[PDB]
RNA sequence: AGGGAAAGGUGAAAAGAACCCCGGGAGGGGAGUGAAAUAGAGCCUGAAACCGUGGGCUUACAAGCAGUCACGGCCCCA
RNA sequence: CGAAUGCCGGCAUGAGUAACGAUAAAGAGGGUGAGAAUCCCUCUCGCCGUAAGCCCAAGGGUUCCUACGCAAUGGUCGUC
RNA sequence: UGGCACCUCGAUGUCGGCUCGUCGCAUCCUGGGGCUGAAGAAGGUCCCAAGGGUUGGGCUGUUCGCCCAUUAAAGCGGCACGCGAGCUGGGUUCAGAACGUCGUGAGACAGUUCGGUCUCUAUCCGCCACGGGCGCAGGAGGCUUGAGGGGGGCUCUUCCUAGUACGAGAGGACCGGAAGGGACGCACCUCUGGUUUCCCAGCUGUCCCUCCAGGGGCAUAAGCUGGGUAGCCAUGUGCGGAAGGGAUAACCGCUGAAAGCAUCUAAGCGGGAAGCCCGCCCCAAGAUGAGGCCUCCCACGGCGUCAAGCCGGUAAGGACCCGGGAAGACCACCCGGUGGAUGGGCCGGGGGUGUAAGCGCCGCGAGGCGUUGAGCCGACCGGUCCCAAUCGUCCGAGGUCU
């Protein structure tokens, strides 16, 4: 469960390596974020050149968590880390790639391109 | 809401354990014992079970009892002389009965614990 | 000696009124069968005793 | 108003269509109507059933065989069902069909003398920095000279639980007529082996 | 009334009795997966089994993969949309019930800690006994 | 260095209660001394606060600086 | 004398209320006695061990040992 | 912010924060409405309306403010600038020290700087909970009626009606219908996930039982480590605000004179809000106005200012003592007491650990193999009279009247 101050790994080549939740973009007072939810972040380390730079204030979508998610079918799924992918205000990846698996909950939330670009959907 | 559960307890683990072990060593040594009701009503099952292990009599059950009682001498008596006297009995190897009158000391109501026959 | 303290002497009347419920209870007793005596029920008692059980003296 | 008496047995979950539904199993055994309330002599309209039948004849004054179906007044007694007047001859489960909606009364588990911040979910005070003797306390309970007293109803600590509680609008998942069974959509008040009554809901 | 239990055991009329008998060894298997306005397509999850937790019906188990960079854990009800369930290597030789222990120092060191259970292998081979006797019996 | 309390009284005469009874004792109950023993021993007289037992009147839909004025009921010598 | 947060003494209220002075820890069976959770004996259990063991100096002044005792002193009981 | 100095100097704790709230409306959102320099969408402005809501961080002791990122909105005030016998003590404000600065000096500065003792026991009122006594004009065992209280009342986005009314287009509705969210409320333990103080294993030091093997204590009040049923729980599950009926606020009308016209009004009649009343959930006849329905038990037996104001046995019933409880501080409440499965044991199943000990075989040895999913096993679902609820005792009408 992701919240303000949580460090996420980034699974795309926008150049940035790690970001940090600033706010979660559900209602007026939403407590936490999970897969398929949209956050604001700031960047905290980057790889040299690339569109995105340390210090930059960005948008992201959550694609993996460490707290298992519960399927309505009555099964569940959990990953070794908390990762995300960097989005533009018109909601597309600004990457041309994504590394490591992703949760199918994305597909129910409309994050199609990410899903098709992904190397695996669990 | 503590207690929706059971197994009653005063003192702390290491001590409480040892109490039952000593009280038992007493019953098996003396056939009848006298204490407070609650101490008695607990000692009940802890002792029944040692009796029942001595019925099946196998080296294992021997070594199993040596853990709580600790005298080799005493355990022989347990297997050899006490166990037989039951054998056909299915449980209830022990009785609790309440005397009249307390210690003029602390007002504590007493009882006695008989090995049954 | 410290913070909270009584404002007024409690009056004789209100003293005793507290004590309406302090009254005592007589112990509950039955006649010892198999011997002439009183004893509290569910008890072994030493003028007498039981049957398939222990008691005082027999010579 | 459809309405049986019954008892919580326990819960688990089943599958449906293609997903797990949580369910809680009620035993709403056969409920022999023993008295009808008329508006002509009682003033109100209702029916008095009975439940757990079993009784080794300890029945004295309320022997009241007086209504034919006196077949041993139940251990778990008898409750009225307000405006409900059937074909007077026992009520089994058949009244409720799967997919119907029900309200369910019950007796919540008992927490006893409960602290505020359970009884009422208060914040209490900090586990560290300043004080140490008020981690779980309520803090303030008033103002000063005006009004110079505490409000009737103030939330403070006290007895919590063991109370009448109706949870509204549960789904009837299933009904085993065979065993006098009733399946509902999870979460019904009190412990196992507790009396509950089960009615129609009020929905839309 | 009396069996608050056996009543519940009665509603459990959805039990399964066909799926391979396995424990903290090395299964692998299939699924259900919806999308695309269809309910169809089976997906396979191959991995080490970390935990089995028993409770009559509704007992569950969980399986551990490394997908690409990342490791993964999945949790299964042991009942319903699991078509097949065949298993890779009944090795295990686990010395304990839960072995989450592996997550932290999982690599090639896993392998020396989880060798093959020759014993339980030797009786999956020897459980071959298919009565070969057709037009022969 | 120095500071510095509390605490008097049986009876004319000990005649200071032999002996018996309940109690481990302490106490009591009979008996006996004395004009008197609620003069029995930190005992003359023994006031007040304070604590008991017994008896008459009185109170569980009321509300008060606790009293006063007026009727009315009950209880005791007219 | 009714008042001086007056002085001396006596008895009330709070009240059967807070407390009973290290969280090293107890159990049973025999004695003795008018009376025993609290004394004596035995068997289990726990705590200290550069000590919670042993030997001197200071200070204390019979607390040492024994026989008879239990009103009081002992934070309960007490035959100790 | 001040003026005045009336109670308080044999004491009325003083800024800011936290905890817990409650009330005002002069309304920040959401609900009705009138104008508009209202095409639509989006505003402006005033009227009715608190029922509920009114985010998270950076700086500073801060109140306040500025700033980051969001929101339907990030409302203004009162309650001793609410709340220190409820907590804090960063700020002004005791004693130490220094800088600037004024003073010959001792010393001084809401100027700066670093430091600096916040009290176990609630008598009355009040509040949250729980019992005892009497009453309810016969004495009982049950089931109810609801006078009158309390709880709850929020809100967004996307799809469809349609990119159609409107349109200088460059955008975009009313009315009506669906689907997901956010917080908050009651209850629950199937699932997910915690705890699980001795339920099961593994390990080190040391002392011991008995030399090997096997075990016990101590290393916490669990030595350490790896797991972990029941219960209790939130990060987990299910439900909830509502439909609906009646009366209204601003406001919009019908019919209609005074006043031959016109007017919502002066006689009458209709519409009309997240608001009012009732409806939903909970408490409730000490509602001394003590209610109602079903069923039971009835005899004067012996004496006064003759129906208890009488004592002693009854009746239907009820206590006492006992075995227990997802009930519980005590009490109360519920269930049982041999005509019995209430607790304990014992037997089966669930559940947890994860192949006991002993023997045999392989290795010089540490060890390894088989026997074996073995051995041990709290709470959960049940069975079975082996142990224990033995035997008994005490209350309790005999019911004045038109
Ligand atoms: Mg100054």
């Amino acid at each position: 469960m992701i919240q303000p101050q949580t460090y996420l790994e980034v699974a795309d080549n926008t150049g940035a390596r790690k970001i940090m939740c600033i706010r979660v973009l559900k209602g007026s007072n939403a407590k936490y974020a999970t897969v398929g939810d949209v956050i604001v972040a700031s960047v905290k380390e980057a790889i040299p050149r690339g569109a995105v730079k340390e210090g930059d204030v960005v948008k992201a979508v959550v694609v993996r968590t460490k707290k298992e998610i519960k399927r309505p079918d009555g099964s569940a799924i959990r990953f070794d880390d908390n990762a995300a992918v960097i989005i533009n205000n018109q909601l597309e990846p600004r990457g041309t790639r994504v590394f490591g698996p992703v949760a199918r909950e994305l597909r129910e939330k409309g994050f199609m391109k990410i899903v098709s670009l992904a190397p695996e959907v669990l | 809401r503590h207690l929706k559960s059971g197994r009653k307890l005063n003192r702390h683990s290491s001590h409480r354990l040892a109490l039952y072990r000593n009280q038992a060593k007493s019953l098996l040594t003396h056939g009848r014992i006298t204490t407070t009701v609650p101490k008695a009503k607990e000692l009940r099952g802890f002792v029944d079970h040692l009796i029942h292990l001595a019925k099946r009599g196998d080296l294992h059950a021997r070594r199993l009892v040596l853990r709580d009682l600790q005298d080799v001498k005493l355990v022989r008596k347990l297997f050899d002389e006490i166990a037989p006297r039951y054998r056909d009995r299915q449980g209830g190897y022990t009785r609790v009965l309440k005397l009249a009158e307390r210690r003029r000391g602390d007002g504590a109501p007493l009882a006695l614990v008989e090995l049954v026959e | 000696a410290k913070h909270p303290v009584p404002k007024k002497k409690t009056s004789k009347a209100r003293r005793d009124a507290r004590r309406s419920h302090h009254a005592l209870t007589p112990p509950t007793l039955v006649p010892c069968p198999e011997c002439k005596a009183m004893k509290p029920p569910h008890t072994v008692c030493p003028e007498c005793g039981y049957y398939a059980g222990r008691k005082v003296l027999e010579v | 108003m459809k309405g049986i008496l019954g008892v919580k047995v326990g819960m688990t979950r089943i599958f449906r269509d293609d997903r797990a539904v949580p369910v809680t199993v009620i035993l709403a055994g056969p409920c022999p109507v023993v008295q009808r309330r008329t508006p002509e002599k009682d003033g109100y309209t209702a029916v008095q059933l009975g439940f757990l039948p079993q009784n080794p004849k300890r029945v004295n004054r309320p022997l009241k065989g007086h209504f034919a179906k006196a077949g041993v007044e139940p251990v778990r007694i008898l409750r009225e069902i307000r405006d409900f007047n059937p074909e007077g001859d026992t009520v089994t489960v058949e009244i409720f069909k799967p997919g119907e909606r029900v309200d369910v009364t019950g007796t919540s588990k008992g927490r006893g003398f409960a602290g505020v911040m359970k009884r009422w979910n208060f914040a209490g005070g900090p586990d560290s920095h300043g004080a140490h003797k008020i981690h779980r306390h309520p803090g303030s309970i008033g103002n000063r000279k005006t009004p110079g007293r505490v409000y009737k109803g103030k939330k403070m600590a006290g007895h919590y639980g063991a109370e009448r509680v109706t949870v509204m609008n549960l789904e009837v998942v299933d009904v085993i007529p065979e065993e006098n069974l009733l399946l509902v959509k999870g979460a019904v008040p009190g412990p196992n082996g507790g009396l509950v009554i089960v009615r129609e809901t009020k929905k839309a | 009334m009396n069996r608050g239990a056996l009543i519940k055991l009665v509603e459990s009329r959805y039990v399964r009795t066909d799926l391979p008998e396995f424990r903290p060894g090395d299964t692998v298997r299939v699924s259900y997966k919806v999308k695309e306005g269809n309910r169809t397509r089976i997906q396979d999850f191959e991995g080490i089994v970390i935990r089995i937790r028993r409770n009559g019906f509704n007992t569950t188990f969980t399986v551990r993969k490394v997908s690409y960079g990342v490791g993964v854990e999945r949790i299964f009800p042991l009942h319903s949309p699991l078509i097949q369930k065949i298993d890779i290597v009944q090795r295990g030789r686990a010395r304990r019930a839960k072995l989450y222990f592996i997550r932290n120092l999982s690599d090639r060191e896993i392998r020396r800690k989880l060798r093959a259970d020759r014993k339980r292998i030797d009786q999956d081979r020897a459980a071959e006994r298919a009565a070969k006797e057709e037009a022969q019996k």
